């Protein structure tokens, strides 16, 4: 697992750090597919995501839906950008909540409001929506 | 924990 000292490290060029570690915390421990992870946004700079599965229950069964929440050094007060990870066994489903690229779109995203909004209001949103509408499906 | 995903519809 991951300490919170180890977590500080990461989000050393955060502007807002103990609460970015607070919220990380909470999810990993709720979510344990989920990873912090200090990466290269897009390849132009260094962000933590969070990254793994979330369990979302779809016509009676429970599926383990591949994401990725990348943290801006702005978090709390921006909102994370989420994608959608398809593995090779699976394509994105473009719609309402996905586009081409598998980012993500959401009213509590795009109305995201400190301290109201969090990553563990999100993911709860994430399980209703996707649970309604899966952002992923698996090649037949 | 494996990623899935429901069959194509």
């Amino acid at each position: 697992a991951v300490s919170e000292s180890q977590l500080k490290k990461m989000v050393s060029k955060y502007k807002y750090r103990d609460l970015t570690v607070r919220e990380t915390v909470n999810v990993i421990t709720l979510y344990k597919d989920l990873k912090p992870v200090l990466d290269s946004y897009g390849g132009s700079r260094e962000l933590m995501n969070l990254t793994g599965t979330i369990p979302v229950p779809y016509r009676g069964n429970t599926y383990n839906i591949p994401i990725c929440l990348w943290l801006l050094d702005t978090y709390p007060y921006n909102p994370p950008i989420c994608f959608v990870k398809p593995t090779s066994s699976m394509t994105i489903k473009t719609g309402k909540h996905v586009d081409a690229n598998g980012k993500i779109y959401l009213p509590y995203l795009h109305e995201w409001k400190h301290p109201q909004s969090d990553l563990l209001g999100l993911i709860q949103v994430m399980i209703v929506v996707f649970g309604d509408e899966p952002p992923v499906f698996s090649r037949p | 924990p494996e990623p899935t995903a429901p069959p194509e519809e």
